[PDB]
C-alpha cells in the first residue's frame, strides 16, 4: 500500500567496530524514543533528526 | 423530524491487505478493501458506542461474503437474498421489538423492496459505483429520529472507507451529494476512544486468518448481490 | 562510528520495487537499501519519489 510508505529526516549510523558498541548506542536511542530503524546483522540503526544530538551526545560521553 | 449527522469514516488498509489489493487485478480486490480489518474494527466499535446508547442500528453490506463474515463474528442476525419469509420477518420482529436485539445486518435486499425496519443508524460498510442517489433514499427510508428533542442529531449515518483504496474516490462525490441535498456531513479518521474497547482482529495473526480466507474467495464472490 | 544524513523510506516490499524503478530510470535517489522494507533515500528527492509513486499507482491505465 501506498498510504503505509512513511519518511523519516535523520542520521544512519554505521561502521561500528564491536557489536557491544553498537548495541549500547542502539539501546540508547531507543531508551530516549528516537531509534527508528536496525538492522543487528549490518551494525546499522537510524535515528530520527530531532534525536540525533542526544545520541551523538551520549557516544561522546560513552 | 430526524436529524441526522453523516460521517465517513476512514480506515488505513492494513499493510498486508494494501499489499494484497495492488498485487490482485480482478474485481476480487474488492474483497480485500471490505474485509480489512481496520474497518471491521470500526465498525465493530461503532455498534458498541451506538448499542450502550440503546440506538437501533442497520449495518448495510451489499457483499454477501462481507454481510456473513461480519454478522457471525460479531454475532448479530443477517438478511440477505436466500433468508425465507418466515426467518426474515422473525428477525425483523426481533429487532423492532425485543430490547436485546438492536443491531441486525441487511444486504441489497433490503432496498427495495422488503419493508426495511426502521433504525436510528445505519452504517455502510462499503462504497461503489454509482449510485450516491440509491443511498441517500435508503438513509431517509431508514433512519427515524431516537426518541432526544433537545439533541442536535437524533439519527446517525456512517460509511466506512478504506484508505488508498478506489473506495476513497466515491468521497469527494458522496460529500457533496448529501450536503447538496441538505444533510450535516463529516469525515472521521480516527473514532475517540476505540483503545477503550474491546475489538476483534487485535493481534497480525487474527488477521492472518482472514486475509487468507479472502485471497480464497473468488471474483465472483467479490461481486454485489443482484436481487430482482 | 560513522553518521550519514538521508530520509529513511518505510514502505510495503512492491513499493520498494517501485522506488529502485525510479532510482534506475532518474539515479541519485536511492542511497542504500536497507532491507526489505527500508531504504536511505536522497532528502531532496523525497517529495519527488511520493508524487511518482503516486502517478505510477494513480495513472495506471490498468486500473
Amino acid at each position: 500500500e501506498l498510504d503505509r510508505v512513511i519518511t523519516y529526516e535523520g542520521s544512519l549510523y554505521s561502521d561500528f567496530e564491536t557489536s557491544q558498541e553498537y548495541n549500547l548506542l542502539s539501546k540508547y536511542a531507543q531508551d530516549i524514543g528516537v531509534l527508528l530503524w536496525k538492522d543487528d546483522k549490518k551494525k546499522k540503526f537510524f535515528i530520527s533528526k530531532e534525536g540525533n544530538s542526544q545520541v551523538l551526545d551520549f557516544a561522546k560521553r560513552k | 423530524i430526524a436529524n441526522v449527522q453523516c460521517a465517513e469514516v476512514w480506515c488505513p488498509m492494513t499493510a498486508e491487505f494494501y499489499q494484497e489489493y495492488l498485487r490482485e487485478t480482478a474485481r476480487k480486490r474488492m474483497l480485500l478493501y471490505i474485509m480489512n480489518p481496520t474497518k471491521f474494527q470500526a465498525c465493530q466499535f461503532l455498534i458498541q458506542y451506538h448499542e450502550r446508547r440503546g440506538d437501533k442500528i442497520i449495518v448495510f453490506s451489499d457483499n454477501v461474503y462481507a454481510l456473513q463474515e461480519y454478522a457471525l463474528k460479531m454475532g448479530k442476525p443477517f438478511i440477505y437474498g436466500s433468508t425465507p419469509q418466515q426467518e426474515r420477518m422473525n428477525i425483523l420482529q426481533n429487532f423492532q421489538y425485543n430490547d436485546q436485539i438492536n443491531t441486525i445486518f441487511l444486504s441489497k435486499v433490503g432496498d427495495t423492496s422488503i419493508d426495511l425496519p426502521e433504525a436510528t443508524c445505519l452504517i455502510q460498510i462499503s462504497s461503489h459505483y454509482g449510485s450516491r442517489r440509491q443511498e441517500a433514499q435508503r438513509l431517509g427510508r431508514i433512519l427515524r429520529a431516537k426518541r432526544r428533542n433537545d439533541e442536535g442529531f437524533n439519527a446517525f449515518f456512517y460509511s466506512l472507507v478504506s484508505k488508498d483504496t478506489q473506495e476513497m474516490y466515491y468521497s469527494t462525490k458522496r460529500q457533496a451529494f448529501l450536503v447538496d441535498q441538505g444533510y450535516a456531513f463529516k469525515v472521521i479518521t480516527h473514532l475517540h476512544g476505540m483503545e477503550n474497547p474491546n475489538l476483534a482482529y487485535a493481534s497480525p495473526r487474527e488477521r492472518r486468518e482472514l486475509l487468507q480466507e479472502v485471497l480464497a474467495g473468488i471474483e465472483v464472490d467479490a461481486d454485489n448481490s443482484v436481487g430482482r | 562510528a560513522r553518521a550519514r544524513k538521508g530520509a529513511l523510506v518505510q514502505c510495503d516490499p512492491s513499493i520498494k520495487a517501485l522506488i529502485l524503478q525510479i532510482d534506475a530510470k532518474m539515479s541519485d535517489i536511492v542511497l542504500e537499501e536497507l532491507d526489505d522494507t527500508h531504504l536511505l533515500v536522497n532528502p531532496s528527492k523525497v517529495e519527488f519519489v511520493k508524487h511518482e509513486l503516486n502517478r505510477l499507482l494513480s495513472k495506471n491505465i490498468y486500473n
